[PDB]
RNA sequence: GGAACUUGAGUGCAGAAGAGGAGAGUGGAAUUCCACGUGUAGCGGUGAAAUGCGUAGAGAUGUGGAGGAACACCAGUGGCGAAGGCGACUCUCUGGUCUGUAACUGACGCUGAGGAGCGAAAGCGUGGGGAGCGAACAGGAUUAGAUACCCUGGUAGUCCACGCCGUAAACGAUGAGUGCUAAGUGUUAGGGGGUUUCCGCCCCUUAGUGCUGCAGCUAACGCAUUAAGCACUCCGCCUGGGGAGU
């Protein structure tokens, strides 16, 4: 869905503070989450045209939103990308 | 996990003891999906402004249960299987 | 998608002398304040007011009326413009609308009038002109 | 300058109905043509007349309703 | 799936074969193998009742008991393997007795799957349970004309039959090609409409995979002499001047109705030739 | 370049509806065909007719069966979607949009050549389907001629599955984003309040969308908080007609 305590647990691992709802971490971490649905989602179904469109503009989020992120603090990027297994 | 509400159709001219028959296994088939009871109303005969396969009138009988999510998709060509049945339909309970 | 706020709030004056609203708001900014304050003092508008909130704005202006109609201004534009940079010496600078107008001309010194801008013998960027 | 004749009726004594177990209400809803009747006599608003359509289309396909009959 | 070769050679240009995904294991079980010598389409007499067969390659023939006689006993599919003697391809399923036997096999099972031969069996693909348990308009296979037989109708792959309904004498069924016959309720046959539909996509591509087929080559009849063919003689591509199309036997062959006007089937065909 | 801010933007929490996408199942009415019952000389079609169907019993009517396609009425300058476009119902997976106190991130934004994807209808390839409709075509009429408009038929197509093709008056002939600029009268979904338990009335505030109109713009027609108004940012495009989108 993904199912909310899912979400849950996906937010508190990731988080810098005890009540970081926002951060680029938890964003692109639930934006992950949402694009492996949506590609598991569109490996079930060829036709989806819209669903991969619609993957396409996540896609082009998730780049803005990590490329930001290389250009504040390399460190906390290496680390994230290291721990997601994502980026090239 | 979500809620469902559920009608049917029995055959109207069936004998008692097949109904008992086909209810016990449509709630064995139930409860064999994991669809946890809630409530259920039994609407019984009722006249028909149309004939389905022939039948001037049918059976009605509900059931409303909290569940997949994944047991419909197998409820339904049990549904199927059965000459005594004649409708069923599954709809989600959102009112 | 409010690529620069002084344009904007140069669109604002227009469209305020073209409304004849008594006042209106504008977004803070040093920038915005001096050169509001530069029209302050060529009396083209009545008074300015900045009027604090969290974290930016909000200023107040408050359009000159003259005693017979009239706008006050029969013209504004700004030449300046991103995605064309502009630059002028300090002889090279127009004086427009004649001895009437006057240039509003940023400088190393701080924002200027043509005149003072003569006197001062600065050039900058051009801001804006207003007639 | 404005009102409508036989208004609503329903949300002064609703809502959420029904969606679809009642047979009173709906055999209320129905016309002597078989047809739901228009919001200009029913008097509902758009959105409730559309979820009222597809309930009503569920209650066809519980065969509580005629779909056709005589005019 | 279709595997399309590169145009290495004159023979790569056109031919393909099947992606035998369905194949499991290399070997068939030696217990259910038989022999099957090659007749080469001759007469016990020697002489060739039938023109351009042998000379394929040497197959060996697998059990198969199409006639499911055993009852209320559930299986199981173990392997799946390649069938030389038909295009349908073979599924072994080991039964609880721990008897094994070779089966036909409908497209969409999977290894490992319960099966049950008996009446009481369930809907689901592989079972084979009689006419009269039957809901109308299910697809069903192998067939048979009278119990105990064995099912010789649907066994090539990718052909279909549907149920058009039924009565208490006789069931009615569709065949393939939309021929219709009232087959006896008490006869057994098994849904599911039969696998490797893909074999007629499958392109022979050269002279040499028919050999291993093996399909002899048939000379056309014009080229033919005149003593050994009615459209023979003629010089150079004789036209077919001679009335009526026509066999070297003596019956015609285009659109000439071979059938017998008086048979036991007739009885049972309630409808025939819909093209 | 360093250090900060939340208003741009994103995320979250609490809600809101939508013919949004794809998959699977299911529905009733009607057209058509078949089978039988009923009953007899017309039926059908046009401006008029004729071709056509029918005593081998049609048309009509009653009943049953088969098959395909489309979703009436609800339906509403309604809604969703980027456009194209999506209108029976149910379920399965899933995209997008809007509102509201307000938590967090703290400019993370906009546009965008090349490039990539989607892309009506028609068409092409392969395998199925084909009830009706229907290019080509056949026949009958119309006319001086009728390779048409009309009628009776009817193949491809229209339908599905896997691909290709990437053209449309693909229009709002108005690119995308943002700020500001009299108003009015409806609707589509939300939010707050001022009496009332509620019903319901009134006022305000967002976004979608219809019309009328102030300023302003205009070759004129008209546009007009959905500018074609006043400004900003970026991309696409125009330079007389024919020859030639050759």
């Amino acid at each position: 869905a993904i199912t909310q305590e899912r979400k849950n647990q996906l937010i508190n691992e990731f988080k810098t503070h005890e009540s970081d709802t926002g951060s680029p971490e938890v964003q692109i971490a639930i934006l992950t989450d949402s694009i492996n649905n949506l590609n598991e989602h569109l490996r079930t179904h060829k036709k989806d045209h819209h669903s991969r469109r619609g993957l396409l503009k996540m896609v082009g989020k998730r780049r803005n939103l990590l490329t930001y992120l290389r250009n504040k603090d390399v460190t906390r990027y290496r680390e994230l990308i290291n721990k997601l297994g994502l980026r090239r | 996990m979500r809620k469902y509400e559920v009608m049917y159709i029995i055959r109207p001219n069936i004998d008692e003891e097949s109904k008992k028959a086909v209810i016990e296994r449509f709630n064995n088939v139930l409860t064999s999906n994991g669809a946890e009871i809630t409530g259920t109303k039994d609407w019984g005969k009722r006249r028909l402004a149309y004939e389905i396969n022939d039948f001037r009138d049918g059976f009605y009988q509900i059931v409303n249960v909290q569940s997949d999510a994944a047991a419909v998709q197998e409820f339904d060509r049990l549904a199927k299987i059965s000459d005594d049945i004649i409708r069923h339909i599954v709809v989600k309970e959102e009112e | 998608v409010m690529t620069d706020p002084i344009a904007d709030m140069l669109t604002r004056i227009r469209n305020a002398n073209m409304v004849r609203h008594e006042k209106l708001e504008i977004p803070a900014s040093k920038l915005k304040r001096e050169i509001a304050e530069i029209l302050k003092r060529e009396g083209f508008i009545r008074d300015v007011e900045f009027v604090e909130d969290s974290k930016q704005g909000i200023i107040r202006v408050f359009l000159k009326y003259g005693q017979n109609n009239e706008r006050v201004i029969t013209g504004l534009k700004r030449i300046s413009k991103p995605g064309l940079r502009v630059y002028a010496k300090s002889n090279e600078v127009p004086r427009v609308l004649n001895g009437l107008g006057i240039a509003i001309i940023s400088t190393s010194q701080g924002v200027l009038t043509d005149k003072e801008a003569r006197a001062k013998q600065a050039g900058g960027e051009v801001l804006a002109y207003v007639w | 300058r404005a009102k409508r004749r036989k208004v609503c009726y329903f949300t002064s004594n609703g809502i959420t109905h029904i969606d679809y177990k009642d047979v009173d209400l709906l055999k209320k809803f129905v016309s002597e043509r078989g047809k739901i009747l228009p919001r200009r006599v029913t008097g509902t608003n758009a959105k409730y007349q559309r979820k009222l359509t597809a309930a009503i289309k569920r209650a066809r396909q519980m065969a509580l309703l005629p779909y056709v009959s005589g005019e | 799936a279709i595997k399309k070769y590169k145009p290495t050679s004159n023979g790569r240009r056109g031919m393909t074969t099947s992606d035998f995904a369905e194949i499991t294991t290399d070997k068939p079980e030696k217990s259910l193998l038989a022999p099957l010598h090659k007749k080469g389409g001759r007469n016990n007499q020697g002489k060739l009742t039938v023109r351009h067969q042998g000379g394929g390659h040497k197959r060996q023939y697998r059990v198969i008991d199409f006639k499911r006689d055993k009852d209320g006993i559930p299986g199981r599919v173990a392997t799946v393997e390649y069938d030389p003697n038909r295009s349908a391809n073979i599924a072994l399923i080991n039964y609880a007795d721990g008897e094994k036997r070779y089966i036909l096999a409908p497209k969409g099972i999977q290894v490992g799957t319960e099966i049950m031969s008996g009446p009481e069996a369930d809907i689901k693909v592989g079972n084979a349970l009689p006419l009269i348990n039957i809901p109308v308009g299910t697809v069903v296979h192998n067939i048979e004309l009278k119990p105990g037989k064995g099912g010789q109708l649907v066994r090539s792959a990718g052909t279909s039959a549907q149920v058009l309904g039924k009565e208490g004498k006789y069931v009615l069924v569709r065949l393939n090609s939309g021929e219709v016959r009232m087959i006896l309720s008490a006869c057994r046959a098994s849904i599911g409409q039969v696998g490797n539909e893909q074999h007629e996509l499958i392109n022979i591509g050269k002279a040499g995979r028919s050999r291993w087929k093996g399909i002899r080559p048939t000379v056309r009849g014009s080229v033919m002499n005149p003593n050994d063919h009615p459209h023979g003689g003629g010089e150079g591509r004789a036209p077919i001047g001679r009335k009526s199309p026509m066999s070297p036997w003596g019956k015609p062959t285009l659109g000439f109705k071979t059938r017998k006007k008086k048979n036991k089937s007739d009885k049972f065909i309630v409808r025939r030739r819909k093209n």
